[PDB]
């Protein structure tokens, strides 16, 4: 089970391209219930890891480990 | 109860 606070911290350790890749993976897998905010006008995303399913969280964690 | 929200601002 992914530690969500370590995930959130580790996500900020990615470079710009890899963090965009996180945004890509999340928007491609998102449903309304995962409470992802995407202000399309402002080009900003707000990810609530606590609303993501465990498989996506695991994919994000492995992605962080692979790219740091 | 603490929650870390991750805000990501993209290039426009």
């Amino acid at each position: 089970s992914v530690d969500l606070e370590k995930l959130a911290f580790g996500l900020t350790k990615l470079n710009e391209d890899d963090l965009v890749g996180v945004v890509q993976m999340v928007t491609d897998n998102k449903t309304p219930e995962m409470n992802v905010t995407n202000n399309v006008e402002e080009g900003e995303f707000i990810i609530d890891l606590y609303s993501l399913p465990e498989g996506l969280l695991k994919s994000l964690w492995d992605y962080v480990k692979k790219n740091t | 109860e603490p929650k870390l929200l991750l805000k990501i601002n993209l290039k426009k």
